[PDB]
């Protein structure tokens, strides 16, 4: 936090915490599935999947493979988007709306698309 | 499809759109199925995939 | 002749043939023979049913808040909980007959009125 | 690492055995619950028949049959399992329940929760939505006593204390062993359906009033039995899925254990022959 700021650090640590809890639950996810978790952990997993997919991005170099053009997300927008994600502000959108999306505005666009 | 195929076997029911995707994939996979020693010229491959 | 179908909400209890069926409906005591006009009647809270059929002994049923439907062919008794006389624990009936709860007391009285008490 | 993989293999084998046993037990209990539904059907048919006759001889003005002037509140009876391992079952119910709420919210009626099942009770306890009353311990094997209690509470709330102007039941219909769908039914006010073309004692109106609560109790009982059968079917499917996942995990862990075993043998041979080749 002395370097990137506490707004950035807090969001990054919350994201890492959510993903670590998801990795810990991976065993139950593999055998039984999301359904048998506790409600707290179920919500955590449902937003952990969305955080994991939102970390994906349509890279510029990917244009030769996907055909889609690439996108650049400024750091402030990334911090705000992941802060919203960790707080649950996007738990209603489908998970696929986060694949290779690269931004809040384009996320809303794809959510409208689906 | 190949993710939806596994998902469907255990879901009680699926959306009409999901069933449409399943039925399209079950035909695409059969389309790509091909016998041995029977290569297709790109002229026939494009039509088959079409 | 009549075929008496005592059917509970959970399961069917009895479906044998019968010649006469007697029970205390909310309008008084009623007896039904074959070809009785179609009828629907609510049994009283402590209603008991007595079935007379060819050969076998009279069959007494404790009925909890049942309904009696005389039909062209079947007299169907729909019951919440129905107990034959053979299934009655007499001491339990005697104890329950004095219960404070109105429904429990009515059910105990129905069990007794079947028990011959 | 190989020790961890062997332990994981043992764990997955034990879980495979347990889930396989649960799958077979769930098949047997599907059979039992469906047999109970079949046993309960004839009473429902006959009570519906006599209700139709009474209605044909009734004014149809009982409160259960007429829409409140301004519905400001509505009851929702969510039927849910009291034990887990049923896969999406509870969620499929609960999601539908919330869908119904979104409708009720859009219609200006705030839902009031009545919950049957421990899982739905926890579901709502975490979302802090207050349940007025909850019943538990009979979703696996319901009895008409529980259904009568539920129906009496719901009907008393409808007649009313704040009370409700409407009540729905959300439960998982079992249509076939493959299909189990959460549906929401409005169980009051009932709508009269004129389908087109007897005596009563003392009068058909009093019999109608005494029978409508009984009919609602019977329908709640049928819904609970349907939910139990659907719960057992979902448990069978979820346990089959868990058994398949455990078998796949056992296969993957066996491949990993074999790779680690070969790697350890090769590493040991490398150390031994490096020591010989030095000496």
């Amino acid at each position: 936090p002395a370097i990137v700021g506490d707004e950035h650090y807090r969001v990054a640590q919350e994201v890492i915490r959510i993903l670590q809890r998801y990795k810990d639950l991976q065993d139950i996810i593999a055998i039984l599935g999301i359904d048998e978790l506790s409600e707290e952990d179920k919500q955590l997993v449902n937003r952990a999947r969305r955080i994991e997919r939102f970390l994906s991005q349509n890279m510029m170099a990917a244009e030769q493979f996907t055909g889609q053009p690439g996108s650049t997300v400024p750091l402030k927008e990334t911090i705000e988007a992941f802060d919203k994600l960790t707080k649950g502000e996007f738990d209603h959108l489908p998970e696929q709306a986060f694949f290779l999306i690269g931004g809040l505005d384009d996320l809303a666009k794809k959510a409208e698309s689906l | 499809y190949r993710e939806l195929e596994a998902f469907a076997a255990f879901a009680s029911d699926l959306d009409a759109a999901s069933k449409a995707q399943l039925d399209r994939g079950a035909r695409l996979v059969e389309l790509l199925k091909q016998p041995q020693y029977s290569p297709l010229a790109v002229e026939e491959q494009v039509v088959a995939i079409f | 002749d009549l075929n008496v179908e005592i059917v509970a909400v959970e399961r069917e209890l009895w479906s044998g043939p019968a010649t006469f069926v007697f029970t205390r409906t909310t309008a008084g005591e009623i007896g039904i023979l074959p070809r009785h006009i179609p009828l629907v009647a609510q049994l009283v809270d402590d209603a008991m049913v007595r079935v007379e059929r060819e050969g076998e002994d009279d069959l007494r049923i404790a009925v909890d808040g049942g309904f009696l439907s005389v039909t062209e062919e079947t007299v169907r008794i729909l019951v919440e909980n129905a107990q034959f006389e053979s299934e009655i624990d007499a001491d339990a009936a005697k104890e329950d007959a004095a219960s404070d709860d109105e429904r429990t007391a009515a059910w105990g009285r129905a069990r007794l009125r079947a028990l011959g008490q | 690492t190989l020790r961890e993989l062997r332990g994981r293999i043992r764990s997955a084998g034990s879980i495979k055995k347990i889930t396989k046993a649960q799958e077979l037990i769930a098949t047997s209990r599907i059979a039992k619950a469906q047999a109970r539904v079949e046993a309960a059907r004839p009473y429902a048919a006959e009570i519906t028949n006599m209700l139709t006759e009474l209605a044909g001889a009734s004014a149809l003005d009982h409160p259960l049959l007429v829409e409140r002037k301004q519905p400001k509140r509505a009851g929702v009876l969510v039927v849910s399992s009291d034990r887990g391992l049923c896969g999406a079952y509870n969620a499929n119910v609960l999601r539908r329940a919330e869908e119904l709420f979104s409708l009720l919210r859009d219609e200006g009626k705030d839902p009031v929760l009545y919950v049957v099942g421990r899982k739905a009770l926890g579901y709502f306890s975490f979302r802090q939505r207050t349940v007025v009353e909850s019943w538990t311990g009979f979703s696996e094997r319901p009895t008409y006593e529980n259904a009568r209690e539920i129906a009496d509470t719901l009907v008393n709330a409808f007649m009313a204390i704040l009370g409700v102007d409407e009540l729905h039941i959300v439960f998982t219909e079992f249509r076939s062993m493959l299909s189990q769908t959460a549906v929401a039914r409005r169980a009051a006010p009932m709508e009269v359906e004129y389908v087109g073309e007897y005596s009563f004692e003392p009068d058909p109106e009093t019999l109608f009033d005494a029978l409508l609560p009984r009919y609602i109790a019977t329908r709640v009982y049928a819904a609970l039995l349907e939910a139990a059968a659907s719960e057992s079917a979902s448990r069978r499917r979820a346990m089959k899925s868990a058994t398949d996942n455990a078998d796949d995990l056992i296969k993957a862990l066996t491949l990993a254990a074999n790779r680690e075993r070969q790697a350890q043998i090769t590493q040991e041979i490398s150390e031994i022959v490096g020591g010989a080749n030095a000496l």
